[PDB]
RNA sequence: CGCCGUUCCGAAGGGACGGGCGAUGGCCUCCGUUGCCCUCAGCCGAUCGAAAGGGAGUCGGGUUCAGAUCCCCGAAUCCG
RNA sequence: CCCGGUGAGGCGGGGGGGCGAGCCGGGCUCUCGCUUCUGGCGCCAAGCGCCCGGCCGGCCGGGCGCGACCCGCUCCGGGG
């Protein structure tokens, strides 16, 4: 609908029942959860080696 | 005699640049603490055609180091850069295509 | 104490309300658009009669400056009737014509006799 | 009788003292607008012998004109 | 007992990482034009060469001498408007049924007194602007042998005379009980100002580079000195 | 007389959820309003510029000598 | 005096800490200031130390400091 017609629509008609629903596609929302999780894990992996390497150092 | 065409170009008028559909001025980042000492990361969002310019323009996005904001920069697109690529600007950026170094 | 912003801005300073020693105008100006000013005279043409009889509508010539709310309130006070709505146009000769429709509990044909139109 | 000393002092415009004052004042005057309300006469003795009186209603304005 | 939920959540403020804290930017503020002007004028007076006639006013009394000088002067303040009315009315009743010593204020009144040798001590504010109003007074007092001193604040001399500001004041007479105090002040003031006048009038001021420049020169030499020191080891 | 200039040499914000002090009120119970203070605040350009650009929401039937998506009848809708 | 940039956001000097070098565990030569895999996220403080208030040691509510080094005279550079 036209942008000013969204004012008189209820919320349910303007979004989806999901994180980012109505603003981000499901396909790319699945990808950010994996990316956010997978990248956060690599930090721990890198951090552990840093401390473990420093531990020996 | 009368004023010649070359003279008339400097008065503006019908001789000004056609800037209606241009995307903005293509510039590097404004040098700040991050680029003076280290580097800052940025992601290439889009590569766009600029009317009146042969070269494409890259739309790089950085994090504001002092505020919760995204900064959109309009760079000259070095050949070989792509969207989604990370570019780094600063004194300690690595010598890669698209990076900005002193 | 400290400045967390590199910008300097004009600080807000007290702004007092006016307290005149005298009023510039000795008295308020009288209202020149009272009810008797708004309604000039009723229109009695053939089409005005049709409005009264068929559409329960009175037709008045009114001050060009008056608005619908003013016309409605003037009509009610002058003739002690109720008004449903008001339609207005400005005539080609500059006068403003008001098509005043009365509430269903009022008979424009009767009201016109009170006013003297019919 | 200080107005006598100041008058004589402002006649030695090429002396080290007055050269320093004229130079920094010209610099300061150059950072302001071409028309500027001055809080008081920069030259109280010169102003008064031109009619100025130090009373309410007299005002001073500094005007910058291109040479 | 400590709640196991509570924990540290430190912020890393390295380039990148977390947004920087709201630190004090006082040094990097873009100040109004009028603030920039008066600060850049204070830097020029340090940077340039200030002639001794203008620079003599940077030498002033210490707080302890100024406090004594100001407490003695406090005993000779001119009568206020309100208390002069009382003095006049008291004379009216006196009629129906001498001039005490008092401070002399104003560069014009003090100048005439100094020329006449009727002043015993002259106090000159250090921040008179235009300086031309008093730039000659130290030399004039010295010629006539009238001891003079320079005090911090034309506003302090202003409060003496119950006015916003005063360029200079002068002692002409003191009470017998206060003659000793003036003699003590005059002696200290005379040595610092009237006796050193020969060196005061040759002592230029200013001509000091900024901190960054000085450090830059100091570093450049220290390389030579260390290189010179390493020359022989 | 004025002109250039439109963010460029400018202390360019008269605003806000919240909190604190009072002054008042009313369905005086407790809630409003107001003044000050605290706190927070990019938009960075007054204003003008289109009856073909952007721009919520009205359709059917009847009616006049001349007006109607405007009047009347019927059925709706947007905005506040 | 001029030019460029910036919402004039970390400049100069010293302090403090890490990696190497080296003279006989300490001083220095002297460097670094925590972000490079991925088309995520990232503000409006955690924690600690010290004070104060309200109610009956326990509940409720605040202030300051460190965290976020110290001092300075030109915002930072380029000319001159
Ligand atoms: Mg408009
Ligand atoms: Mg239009
Ligand atoms: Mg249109
Ligand atoms: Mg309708």
């Amino acid at each position: 609908v036209r942008p000013k017609v969204l004012m008189r629509l209820s919320k349910t008609k303007k979004h989806v029942s999901r994180a980012y629903g109505g603003s981000m596609c499901a396909k790319c929302v699945r990808d950010r959860i994996k990316r956010a999780f997978l990248i956060e894990e690599q930090k721990i992996v890198v951090k552990v080696l840093k401390a473990q390497a420093q531990s020996q150092k | 005699g009368r004023v010649i065409r070359g003279q008339r170009k400097g008065a503006g008028s019908v001789f000004r640049a056609h800037v209606k559909h241009r995307k903005g001025a293509a510039r590097l980042r404004a040098v700040d603490f991050a680029e003076r000492h280290g580097y800052i990361k940025g992601i290439v969002k889009d590569i766009i055609h600029d009317p009146g310019r042969g070269a494409p323009l890259a739309k790089v996005v950085f994090r504001d180091p002092y505020r919760f904001k995204k900064r959109t920069e309009l760079f000259i697109a070095a050949e070989g850069i792509h969207t989604g690529q990370f570019v780094y600007c600063g004194k300690k950026a690595q010598l890669n295509i698209g990076n900005v170094l002193p | 104490k400290i400045r967390t912003s590199p910008t300097f801005r004009r600080p807000k300073t007290l702004r007092l309300r006016r307290q005149p020693k005298y009023p510039r105008k000795s008295a308020p100006r009288r209202n020149k658009l009272d009810h008797y000013a708004i309604i000039k005279f009723p229109l009695t043409t053939e089409s005005a009669m049709k409005k009264i009889e068929d559409n329960n509508t009175l037709v008045f010539i009114v001050d060009v400056k008056a608005n619908k709310h003013q016309i409605k309130q003037a009509v009610k006070k002058l003739y002690d009737i109720d008004v449903a709505k008001v339609n207005t146009l400005i005539r080609p000769d500059g006068e403003k014509k008001a098509y005043v429709r009365l509430a269903p509990d009022y008979d424009a044909l009767d009201v016109a006799n009170k006013i003297g139109i019919i | 009788g200080a107005y006598k000393y100041i008058q004589e002092l402002w006649r030695k415009k090429q002396s080290d003292v007055m050269r320093f004052l004229l130079r920094v004042r010209c610099w300061q005057y150059r950072q302001l607008s071409a028309l500027h309300r001055a809080p008081r006469p920069t030259r109280p003795d010169k102003a008064r012998r031109l009619g100025y009186k130090a009373k309410q209603g007299y005002v001073i304005y500094r005007i910058r004109v291109r040479r | 007992v400590v709640n196991p939920l509570f924990e540290k959540r430190p912020k890393n403020f390295g380039i990148g990482q977390d947004i920087q804290p709201k630190r004090d930017l006082t040094r990097f503020v873009k100040w109004p034009r009028y603030i920039r002007l008066q600060r850049q004028r204070a830097i020029l007076y340090k940077r340039l060469k200030v002639p001794p006639a203008i620079n003599q006013f940077t030498q002033v009394l210490d707080r302890q001498t100024a406090t004594q000088l100001l407490k003695l002067a406090h005993k000779y303040r001119p009568e206020t408007k309100q208390e002069k009315k009382q003095r006049l009315l008291a004379r009216a009743e006196k009629k129906a049924a001498k001039r005490p010593p008092v401070l002399r204020a104003g560069v014009n009144t003090v100048t005439t007194l100094v020329e006449n040798k009727k002043a015993q001590l002259v106090v000159i504010a250090h921040d008179v602007d235009p300086i031309e109003l008093v730039v000659f007074l130290p030399a004039l007092c010295r010629k006539m042998g009238v001891p003079y001193c320079i005090l911090k604040g034309k506003a302090r001399l202003g409060r003496l005379v119950h006015r916003k500001t005063c360029t200079t004041v002068a002692f002409t007479q003191v009470n017998s009980e206060d003659k000793g105090a003036l003699a003590k002040l005059v002696e200290a003031i005379r040595t610092n100002y009237n006796d050193r006048y020969d060196e005061i009038r040759r002592h230029w001021g200013g001509n000091v580079l900024g901190p960054k420049s000085v450090a830059r020169i100091a570093k450049l030499e220290k390389a030579k000195a260390k290189e010179l020191a390493t020359k022989l080891g």
